[PDB]
């Protein structure tokens, strides 16, 4: 395990805005166990100094939900920490790779438990990008059997006042 | 949580709680437990989805 290199000169202002989650690679059981109902997710992203706010949007049983989180910077460009809010333990984050207008591959890790997630500005992703993601997975020592996709449709926006987790 | 108020004495003349009458914390060595029907609290795990 190591902190891999981020996007060179990561521009939070360009990486800002709307991302759709496309696929996740992880050894996390709950993507393979109960891997059905991988409900679609999207981020709104804003810079907030060097930290970034993120609003994940999701459905849950058809109720649209918003989770707002601060990705605190590590003091290092493109490197962030999520807090141990519920004693979950802090999650290290690296913006490994992005075309700010097109695609991103984000590295996230806690307690050596590692995930990589591929987001896009777009419904399609270039198959070359997807292939890069596959090799990113292999380099992370994750199997193809630990890659999981998310549906093309049914993204949500603007969850209700009562359906915002607002963990911060 | 909030069991201590039931332990307090009550002043009918003022409708104010007094000092504790019951021991709010003595268990008599029993482990007798109550199911909290509202235990469900959402969590999110960004390391998964």
């Amino acid at each position: 395990i190591s902190t891999i290199q981020p996007k060179a000169n990561f521009d939070a202002q360009q990486f800002a805005g709307t991302w759709l989650l496309v696929a996740v690679g992880s050894a996390c059981r709950f993507l393979q166990e109960q891997g059905h109902r991988a409900e679609a997710t999207t981020l709104h992203v804003a810079p907030q100094g060097t930290a970034m706010a993120v609003s994940t949007f999701r459905k849950l049983d058809g109720i649209c939900w918003q989770v707002r989180q601060l990705y605190g910077d590590t003091g290092v460009l493109g490197r962030f920490l999520l807090q141990a809010r519920d004693a979950r333990g802090a999650v290290h984050v690296v913006v490994a790779e992005t075309d700010y207008q097109s695609f991103a591959v984000l590295y996230l890790e806690r307690a050596g438990q590692l995930s990589v997630k591929l987001y896009a500005r777009s419904l399609p992703v270039s198959d070359s990008v997807l292939s890069g993601f596959e090799q990113r997975v292999q380099e992370a020592h994750l199997t193809e059997d630990q890659i999981f996709y998310f549906p093309k449709y049914g993204f949500c926006e603007a969850a209700d006042q009562f359906h915002v987790l607002d963990e911060v | 949580p909030g069991s201590q108020k039931a332990a307090l004495g009550y002043n009918i003349l003022t409708q104010e709680d007094a000092q504790s009458v019951y021991d709010a914390s003595y268990y008599g060595g029993q482990c007798e437990t109550v199911y909290n029907g509202e235990w469900r609290e959402l969590r999110y795990d960004s390391t998964c989805e």
